[PDB]
């Protein structure tokens, strides 16, 4: 129909909560309301994602009790901030995320509260580590299938929504659902004590004491990972000393023969982490 | 009365069946590998309640 | 992706106590027979290196039958 | 008693936006919340947490507020919710732990029976490991002290989930030098020297300022207790403990016996194979 740039922001909190409410009840789809702030035409701002309760044990079922929203509002006022619902989410765990004939059920019926009030699917199983995936959509009519729908302004959002991407269903639900970009906005005090947490939560309490246990290591266990290390550095290499002459036997270096490799980097690159902890003890150990 | 039962039986209408099938043995803490009854085996999850 | 070794073995090699709980005094009076499953079956099993040293090809494969009972 | 808790990064994020939440009031407000977790085993689990209204005033500073209906509604919907997640403590923002914080606890012992604590630090100067966690226990003293109830710290750190890290683990994007090997923990290794400097230095500090102010403060047990426990164990001696260099010697050993014969080998088959297809292909190329 009538389009704007298409923009969606975020809170850092709320792809956690996404991610953890849609994990915590994989196999059926989970119901979750979205919170936040209509700044203007184009960018929408969630801050804040609270979970619906579930019902009855069934797939992609979904309610939004109104003494739930009073009183989960009533203590987002008593809370330091109230702000308006923004839309809503749920899952599509097993799939390539395409909202289902009851989430454009309950789309119809919720766009006349709100306009650009933007559904939005996680998927904490098509994500691994390099994917949110955040996933956004947006209802079109069929009213307006006399005018036109192709305003598209800022048309870089458009052509990159082509490319995250893939079926034959999503081609046909092209009709019914334009989607909208995501983006991520990260306050600096928040990123560096995520990194503050990841970078040194990961090293352990007071900082010395896990390097000190690689000391308690290297004089009492080490020796033993050294034996199998010895044993694996001569059964490995008699057999693997038959590779160069067999490269020299069959071919120039053509397609693969059979099963076995040379594989002594990655004991070597251990026998790295028994000279590396065995530097950690003189320095540990005095002083 | 007539309106209670029915309109139970109206949400009911909504359930969907499932697969039935025996559970070959686990593969880790979150894997599990299954054989349908009818045909081809599967890798699997469960949930978070089982 | 591999998968590790698996595929159920009708279960898997009784795993505990599916035990049929018979010994060796009870059968009775079967010594040629005994013996013989012995030396191809368990034998083979823990001596292994004397069928590779001595030249006998121990074999692959052990066939019973018989009458009913 | 509790091994260790096992804090998540949702709920420390959860009180970053919670400071966020009460930042535009601004005047004289700490960050105080409630925590929920799961109490697995000795180890303690955290999933989720939220807010709760408290303030605290100038004068006669012991002027301080739980909602307890706040928390029975919203603890009702949190476990309406999810009945696998049920209290297991709170939280506040914790510059230090005042007075006050003990009340906290001493309200709400009523609804876990072992209410456990975070401490945490929104302003991350702190180059030490942050969520600080106590536990109250009774220590009661030679001195004849009625009861002492004395917080007591179990060791923390941040644990893992499989949906949190795909989360974290993209919400980085930022810094990546580890290439994990004999090097993702060098970083670590000068965080090891510094970050005893640091809690040493606090050490030399405290020492020199029990003997100025507190008015005779010392620790007055132990002070002279782990003293003695620091002076009883830097082991310099020299006797055998020389001769634990012949086993270094050792640990150079294989070492450099494994470096010196096959990373050579190695890198020389890798020239071979280079210059096979070098020559090989320069004769058909030119
Ligand atoms: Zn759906």
């Amino acid at each position: 129909a009538v389009d704007t740039a298409e923009q969606v922001y975020i809170s850092s909190l709320a792809l956690l909560k996404m991610l953890k409410h849609g994990r915590a009840g994989v196999p059926m789809e989970v119901m979750g309301l979205m919170l936040g702030e209509f700044v203007d035409d184009y960018t929408v701002r969630v801050i804040d994602v609270f979970a619906m309760p579930q019902s009855g044990t069934g797939v992609s079922v979904e309610a939004v009790d109104p003494v739930f929203q009073a009183k989960m509002l009533d203590m987002l006022k008593q809370t330091g901030r109230p702000e308006m619902v923004v839309g809503w989410y749920h899952s599509h765990p097993g799939f390539g995320c395409w909202l289902s004939g009851v989430d454009i059920n309950t789309q119809q019926s919720f766009e006349a509260l709100s306009e650009r009030a933007v559904a939005v699917v996680v998927d904490p199983i098509q994500s691994v580590k390099g994917k949110v995936v955040i996933d956004a959509f947006r209802l079109i009519n069929a009213n307006m299938m006399v005018l036109g729908h192709e305003p598209r302004q800022t048309t870089s959002n458009l052509g990159h929504l082509n490319k995250p991407s893939i079926q034959a269903l999503i081609h046909g639900l092209n009709r019914h659902y334009y989607s909208i970009t995501i983006n991520y906005r990260k306050n600096e005090l928040e990123q560096k004590m995520l990194l503050n947490l990841h970078k040194k939560s990961w090293m352990e309490g007071l900082t010395l004491q896990d390097y000190s246990e690689h000391c308690k290591h290297n004089e009492s266990v080490v020796k033993e990972m050294l034996e199998l290390a010895k044993n694996y550095n001569k059964a490995v290499e008699e057999e693997d000393k038959m590779t160069p002459e067999q490269l020299a036997i069959k071919n120039v270096g053509k397609q693969d023969p059979k099963r076995h490799l040379e594989e002594h980097v990655d004991v070597l690159m251990t026998s790295n982490i028994v000279q590396c902890l065995a530097a950690m003890l003189d320095t540990v150990v005095f002083k | 009365k007539q309106y209670e039962k029915s309109e139970n039986d109206l949400k009911a209408l909504q359930s969907v069946g499932q697969i039935v099938g025996e559970v070959l043995k686990q593969l880790t803490e979150e894997k599990f590998i299954v054989k349908a009854t009818n045909g081809p085996r599967y890798v699997v999850g469960c949930r978070r309640q089982l | 992706d591999v998968l590790p070794p698996e595929a159920d073995s009708s279960i898997m090699m009784l795993t505990s106590d599916q035990k049929p709980d018979v010994m060796y005094a009870d059968i009775g009076g079967m010594d040629i027979q005994k013996q013989e499953v012995r030396e191809a079956v368990e034998l083979p099993l823990t001596h292994f290196e004397l069928y590779k040293q001595i030249g006998i090809d121990p074999p692959r494969g052990v066939l019973m039958y018989g009458p009913p009972g | 008693a509790v091994q260790k808790v096992v804090v998540h990064p949702l709920v420390l994020l959860s009180v970053v936006d919670h400071f966020n939440r009460i930042g535009k009031v601004g005047n004289q407000k700490r960050v105080v919340g409630v925590l929920l977790g799961s109490w697995q085993k000795k180890v303690l689990d955290v999933s989720n947490s939220f807010a709760v209204p408290f303030d605290e005033d100038d004068k006669d500073d012991s002027v301080w507020f739980l909602d307890h209906d706040y928390l029975e509604n919203m603890y009702g919907m949190f476990k309406k919710v999810n009945a696998r997640e049920r209290i297991v403590g709170w939280y506040h923002t914790g510059p230090k732990l005042h007075k006050n914080d003990i009340a906290i606890n001493e309200l709400m012992k009523r609804y876990c029976p072992n209410s456990v604590l975070v401490i945490i630090d929104v302003k991350p100067k702190d180059l030490g490991l942050p969520t600080e966690a106590y536990i109250s226990v009774e220590e009661v003293h030679d001195d004849g002290t009625p009861t002492s109830k004395t917080f007591e710290h179990v060791t923390s750190e941040i644990g893992a989930e499989e949906a949190e890290e795909v989360g974290v683990e993209h919400l980085l994007r930022d810094i990546k030098d580890t290439t994990v090997g004999t090097l993702s923990q060098r970083i670590t290794n000068q965080v090891h020297g510094l970050k005893g400097l640091n809690s040493k230095l606090l050490d030399i500090r405290s020492y020199l300022e029990k003997v100025a102010t507190g008015k005779l403060p010392i620790n007055h047990q132990i002070i002279y207790q782990l003293q003695d426990v620091f002076n009883l164990l830097p082991d310099v001696s020299l006797q055998e403990f020389v001769k634990a260099f012949y086993l270094k010697t050792n640990d150079q050993m294989v070492v450099v016996y494994l470096a010196s014969l096959i990373r050579s080998v190695v890198a020389l088959h890798n020239l071979i194979n280079n210059k096979i297809a070098n020559r090989d292909a320069e004769k058909k190329e030119g």
